[PDB]
């Protein structure tokens, strides 16, 4: 074994030399006996065209929990390089069911794993659907995002991706039936970003009255969305430990239900 | 008739340019606003 | 069965007051009835004027028959004008509604039978206009049916070869084809009518299984379901049924699993005209064309109200819930202006009274529009690991408790399937119910062994003594593993339990401490006072609540040690030593979906788990089989094409022979198959057989007989068009030219050691054609009784292929280990290399074998074999004279013997090479 | 090249194993040769379920069902190990 290491880090420079798949089945060869090098692997694989290869080394590596980067890597590095290599080769990069390669799994494996920016790796799912030209899967992957982000720093940056992918179509298409239905989709999510934006802010910090109280001046004039606000900020706000103006909250539902005309309820 | 047809398409195309410069105006807005309840969280 | 209807019955002195009305004086001699005897007495009086008591008596014994696995197509197909007069005749019972429900039931099943026994000719004959283009004439939108014909030409010419058949055809055929049609939707009809009748009694519900059993079964046999799947979309019968009082009913759990099942093979994943299996990718593009005809019709329709359904997204409106308030926006007349527009029936026949309402109409969209997962994420969906609500399930309580009476809502093996991915996926729910029962029924006798009570304090005891379970305390968690890449459970959780040996037996402690790597094994928390809130007259527990366990957790032992946590390196010397500890400790790797969804529920299983219970060796291998059919399930392609074709029962099943394969050898070497020239002969009757060379002399082993076609000579004779309709075409066989050719065979060296075996067996001509067939490529079926020499024909193919393809790998497959160790013995006995042949299997198996044919018996032939080969290089570098220890290592002995033998072998070969060299020199 | 012996007495599922034991190479098999020899008129497999053997037909084979279907087979003439009287009451069903 000692010396098989010997041969190995002897021939290393030639392999280097000779280039190609015989490099990889080199490369291969040696990371069977010693695979500390499969970051230098999945360089050569990336020098080389195999996007696959790479993604499998990757997923492999990440399967084992006693792997160690040699370059003192981080596995949030290693998962963002690896999300940008398949935004950047959603096309070349063959997926499929036969290749073992779920960009989407790994994409909701990754959120699940990376709450902090699971918008952002909801932008970036959305962006290698853009580069597929699966703008449909992106408006979805998108919308899901916006419909599940807990950080408004990732809503932010999915909305702001959305938003100049949005821009970018129209741009393209006005220079039929798909584009008005991204359209009036966007427009219906500029129109509830405020309802979206409270949402987010009492799964932060549903104590805030006075957000409850802007997201009901936000509902306007729809008084069946107006009740079930109150009825909603009633439900969920703990007036123990509340941080905006309930009383307030409660003075101008009354204010809203005598301007109605009645009384008694 | 296909001038006036050409002219109400042009007319549509308008329509659609200033709906579309409306949407990223407040696009913008909303990201600006975002930006700050952001920056205030 | 058959000893009640040999009994004194009511439809048997029914049919001895009509039937038997001879005025015949008999001799009193008491013979039984039986029903073989009434069965042939009623077959050959069988006819045109038999009454309906008759037909429907003789459906009941095809019934008995079919149920106690009777063959009965072949006394039906001696009359076959009889047999389609009876067809006839249950089907006009099966349409007219004047018979009993129970009448109609067995109608139902016995047309069941017919269709699933549709190799016969007769029943093909009989089903194929239930089944044909006719059923698409009585679609309910004509512009739908020409929609389908535009779409697909096989399809338009097989309805306008229907249509120039019924319009050639006489009063009588024609009729007769028309009736079949009205048959078919008279009894959908019937069905939705009995359906959303209500007040459904037993009789009604057993023949609603029925109807959706034997709609499983259309849908599971592609070419009826190719026009049964439309039927049934066009009609809505699932949305009719999911509508019904009957469905409804919380008694009829069995109803609504059949329902489920058929509407799952209704929407498998694969498609009805060309057969082709649909992946997950081609349902969602499928889906999202249909949403956005949807969104299309919506905005052309109705654009105002359904604004928000038809500007969303594919994933917005897939969903029933959220487009529920979209339907529920638009008003009733909409609605049926969207359903007429999408070629939908929004309104039935008034003969069936179906209710189409608002209701009606929004359940209809939701099911249309409702995306399906395929069979692919149902089997990914399916857990290999039993655990205690699928092993004490509904469904395997049916099972257990079935008889025939009732239909079971579980997937049906026949000859044909829809995909060869259908079938693996029901052959995994087969294997996996199976499974699941087996552990039911261990986990219940453990139960019923160990007695499990309340002691003092509430804590709960056994009573008993059980072999296969052990009391053990609640397990810590070791080391949870973080989770695989695209996997949202853990890699590996492990734990350790410990368990109490000092009270058990020395074979009972031998067995549990001898537990071998990853053994399935089940973590029982079980307490026995809710029994006895059984006792107090509550709820009626089931079998696992009457028998106390609560929760049963699934887990694979790895590793086994002792008192002070050290794994036991040798087991045989803890066992014949005195062990200083009772107790031991394992190493278990729990389920990881399981722990994950305990963590995630806050369910603490592991810290109330107060029993384990294991299974035999080879009854505990069901999980790797269960995995093996989930993995052949999930994979797209499982077989060749040409298998794929002749295992899915479509199309000429002698395709996958040599004579159809493009791929078959010309020339099969055949070495020492014949004995002699005679043998050859014999075993080749009705072939040319002639020498390869020009020698007319016979010539003995080895042979190689290759199958040279004649070549037909083209005459140029002149094209008369006259002798043309009276000339039949001949069915000449192909005299395929059997070309013997005889050559030396190659010394293998001077010792006696070196002689190739030769076969001693003169096959027979059938056995000859088995072999030929095996040797080559193609399906090859090898029908044999027993002492037919079926093993020594298999040792030849085996033989065959390995002289003539070196190159080609051998899989020989077995049922039992001493044919094992004779196909080994009769390997050993041909000319078959021991190096070469290994076995696979359990290596506490004994081997009948002179040799061991184990891994481990390979690894020291081939030492010993090495030893041999280096004493003999030694030998040979000793007379030669060549300087050093060749025989040291394998590879020195073959650099030695290269750069030894290979210049001195190229000498010989010059020295050779001059023509003045003799054989002296 | 794959050659299964009694597989009438083993399950379609188990027949079917053996067949996809390799994985598939460019998107295609690499089997060529498929031999299947036993007797359809043996005993079919032990099934523990009634319900899976007889309504589920689980104990049907894959050798039974391509004989059924009408799949080309050899059949065997010749009887060389029991007694004459013995071959001919076991010829009475082939």
């Amino acid at each position: 074994i000692t010396q098989h290491n010997r041969i190995w880090a002897l021939y290393r420079p030639f392999a280097n030399s000779a280039e190609g798949i015989t490099a990889v089945k080199i490369w291969r060869r040696y990371m069977q006996v010693h695979p500390e090098d499969a970051e230098d692997f999945i360089e050569l694989l990336i020098q080389c065209g195999l996007y696959t290869e790479a993604v499998k080394k990757y997923i492999e590596i990440l399967n084992n929990p006693k792997f160690q980067s040699k370059n003192a890597k981080g596995h949030y590095e290693l998962w963002s390089e690896m999300v940008d290599l398949l935004v950047e080769h959603a096309v070349d990069i063959e997926t499929g069911h036969e290749t073992g390669i779920d960009v989407e799994r790994i994409i909701r494996s990754g959120i699940e794993r990376f709450s902090d920016q699971r918008g952002k790796l909801w932008s970036g799912l959305a962006t290698y659907w853009i580069r597929r030209g699966n703008f449909d899967r992106a408006r979805d992957v998108f919308e899901e995002g916006i419909t599940t982000v807990m950080t408004v720093r990732d809503f932010t940056m999915i909305f702001d991706a959305y938003v100049e992918f949005e821009e970018s179509v129209i741009g393209t298409l006005m220079e039929d039936f798909d584009l008005d239905i991204r359209m009036m989709r966007f427009e219906h999510l500029m129109d509830r970003r405020p309802f979206l934006l409270n949402d987010v802010l009492l799964r932060q910090n549903p104590n805030n009255v006075a957000e409850w109280e802007k997201r009901v001046a936000l509902w306007g004039d729809n008084k069946e969305e107006v009740v079930k606000t109150y009825t909603d900020a009633i439900a969920a706000i703990n007036p123990k430990k509340a941080v905006g103006a309930f009383h307030l909250l409660w003075a101008n539902y009354a204010k809203f239900y005598e301007k109605a005309g009645d009384l008694r309820t | 008739s296909e001038s006036s047809t050409k002219n109400a398409a042009l007319t549509a195309a308008q329509e659609r340019l200033a709906r579309f410069r409306a949407l990223q105006a407040r696009a913008k807005e909303s990201s600006q606003q975002n930006l700050k309840e952001a920056t205030k969280e | 069965t058959l000893e009640d209807l040999e009994g004194e019955n009511q439809f048997t002195n029914l049919a001895r007051q009509h039937w038997l009305n001879v005025p015949q004086q008999a001799a009193k001699i008491k013979v039984k009835t039986d029903v073989l005897k009434r069965e042939l007495y009623l077959w050959p009086g069988y006819g045109e004027d038999s009454s309906n008591y008759h037909v429907l008596l003789i459906i009941l014994i095809v019934n008995a028959k079919r149920r106690e696995r009777v063959s009965t197509w072949d006394i039906f197909a001696d009359r076959p004008a009889d047999f389609s007069d009876l067809f006839r005749r249950a089907l006009s019972m099966t349409l007219d509604s004047s018979l009993s429900w129970t009448i109609r039931t067995h109608v139902l099943l016995f047309i069941i039978h017919a269709f699933q026994s549709l190799d016969y000719a007769i029943v093909r004959k009989e089903c194929a206009p239930l089944v044909s283009i006719s059923i698409w004439h009585n679609l309910s939108t004509e512009e739908k049916r020409e929609a389908l014909l535009d779409s697909n030409p096989h399809l338009r010419k097989a309805w306008r070869a229907a249509t120039k058949r019924f319009e050639s055809a006489d009063d009588a055929t024609k009729a007769r084809l028309r009736f079949d049609r009205a048959w078919l939707y008279s009894l959908v009809l019937d069905f939705l009518t009995l359906l959303y009748s209500g007040n459904a009694k037993q009789e009604h519900v057993l023949y609603c299984e029925r109807f959706v059993e034997f709609l499983t079964d259309l849908q599971s046999q592609l070419p009826t379901r190719r026009y049964v799947n439309t039927l049934l979309q066009d009609l809505h019968v699932l949305p009719a049924l999911s509508l019904s009082p009957i469905y409804n009913d919380e008694g009829n759990g069995l109803l609504r699993e059949l329902c489920n099942l058929f509407t799952h093979y209704t929407y498998f994943a694969v498609d009805d005209q060309s057969g082709v299996q649909l992946s997950r990718e081609q349902a969602y593009d499928r889906h999202c064309a249909i949403l956005a005809k949807l969104q299309r019709i919506a905005m052309k329709h109705f654009k105002e109200k359904l604004t928000v359904l038809a500007l969303s997204n594919y994933g917005s409106i897939d969903k029933r819930s959220e487009l529920e308030p979209l339907l529920q926006a638009l008003t009733d007349d909409e609605l049926v202006q969207l359903s007429n527009l999408m070629n939908i029936r929004t309104s039935y026949p008034d003969a069936a009274r179906i209710p189409v309402d608002r209701k009606f109409i929004v359940e209809v969209l939701l099911t249309t529009f409702e995306r399906r997962k395929t069979f692919q994420d149902a089997a990914q969906a399916l857990s290999v690991l039993p655990t205690e609500e699928t092993l004490f399930d509904i469904s395997l309580k049916r099972t257990d408790q079935y008889d025939g009476s009732r239909p079971l809502a579980l997937p049906k093996l026949n000859l044909q399937y829809l995909s060869v991915g259908d079938f693996l996926w029901r052959s995994f729910v087969l294997y996996r119910c199976e499974s699941f029962y087996a552990i039911r029924q261990d986990l219940e006798d453990a139960l019923i062994r160990l007695k499990p009570e309340v002691r003092r304090g509430g804590v709960t005891g056994f009573a008993g003594f059980s072999k296969m379970a052990l009391p053990i305390s609640k397990p810590v968690i070791l080391d949870v593993m973080p989770p695989q890449v695209g996997d949202d459970k853990p890699s590996c959780v492990k734990a350790e339990v410990t368990i109490d040996l000092r009270r058990l037996t020395p074979q009972i402690r031998r067995d549990w401490e001898s537990l071998r790597p990853d053994d399935v094994v089940f973590l029982l928390a079980v307490d026995a006072s809710r029994q006895k809130q059984s006792a107090n007259g509550g709820a009626v527990l089931s079998e696992a609540e009457r028998l106390g366990l609560v929760h049963v957790r699934a887990a694979e032992i790895i590793q086994v040690l002792d008192d002070k946590g050290k794994a036991i390196r040798d087991p045989q010397a803890y066992f014949d030593g005195h062990t200083r500890s009772d107790i031991r400790k394992i190493q278990l790797r729990l389920d990881a979906t399981s722990y994950k969804a305990d963590t995630e529920a806050n369910r603490n299983v592991y810290e109330d788990i107060n029993l384990i219970v294991r299974r035999s060796s080879r009854e505990n291998n069901f999980k790797p089989v269960l995995e093996s059919i989930q993995d052949l399930t999930l994979s797209e392609v499982p077989l060749a094409s040409w298998l794929h074709e002749v295992f899915l029962g479509y199309g000429d099943p002698a395709g996958a022979t040599f004579k159809q394969l493009p791929n078959r050898l010309k020339k099969i070497n055949f070495r020492d198959t014949f004995l002699d020239w005679q043998h050859l002969v014999e075993s080749f009757p009705g072939k040319i057989i002639e020498p390869s060379d020009d020698v007319s002399s016979s010539f003995g082993p080895p042979y190689v007989l290759e199958s040279v076609e004649k070549q037909v000579e083209e005459h140029p004779s002149k094209p008369s068009k006259k002798r043309r309709r009276d000339v039949e075409p001949a069915l000449m066989s192909k005299v395929e030219t059997l070309k013997v050719s005889t050559y030396k065979p190659p010394n293998n060296g001077p010792y006696p050691v070196d002689a190739p075996k030769l076969n001693k067996i003169r096959f027979t001509p059938t056995q000859i054609d088995a072999i030929y067939s095996g040797t080559q490529p193609g399906l090859t079926i090898i029908v044999g009784p027993p002492g037919t020499g079926k093993t020594d024909v298999a040792v030849q193919i085996i033989s065959n292929i390995y002289h003539n393809f070196p190159e080609q790998k051998t899989l020989l497959v077995a049922h039992s280990n001493q044919a094992l160790n004779q196909l080994f013995a009769k390997i050993v006995a041909l000319d078959i290399d021991e190096r070469h042949l290994l076995r696979l299997g359990h290596g506490e198996e004994e081997l009948e074998t002179e040799g061991s044919f184990s891994k481990h018996g390979r690894v020291e032939s081939f030492l010993d074999n090495r030893q041999r080969f280096l004493y003999e290089v030694s030998r040979l570098a000793a007379s030669m004279g060549a300087p050093g220890a060749h025989g040291n290592s394998a590879e020195t002995a073959g650099y030695f013997n290269k750069v030894y033998v290979e210049p001195a072998w190229a000498k010989f070969n010059d020295i050779i090479q001059r023509e003045d060299v003799g054989p002296e020199d | 090249n794959v050659i299964m012996e009694e597989a009438a007495q083993i399950t379609e599922i188990e027949n079917f194993i053996p067949l996809a034991l390799q994985k598939p190479k460019n998107g295609q098999m690499a089997l060529q040769r498929v031999v299947l020899c036993g007797d359809h008129y043996q005993n079919s497999p032990v099934i523990q379920g009634l319900a899976f053997r007889h309504y589920a037909n689980l104990e049907q084979s894959l050798f039974s069902r391509l004989v059924r279907l009408g799949v080309p087979t050899i059949n065997l003439d010749q009887q060389g190990r029991a007694r004459p009287s013995i071959s001919n009451l076991y010829r009475w069903r082939y």
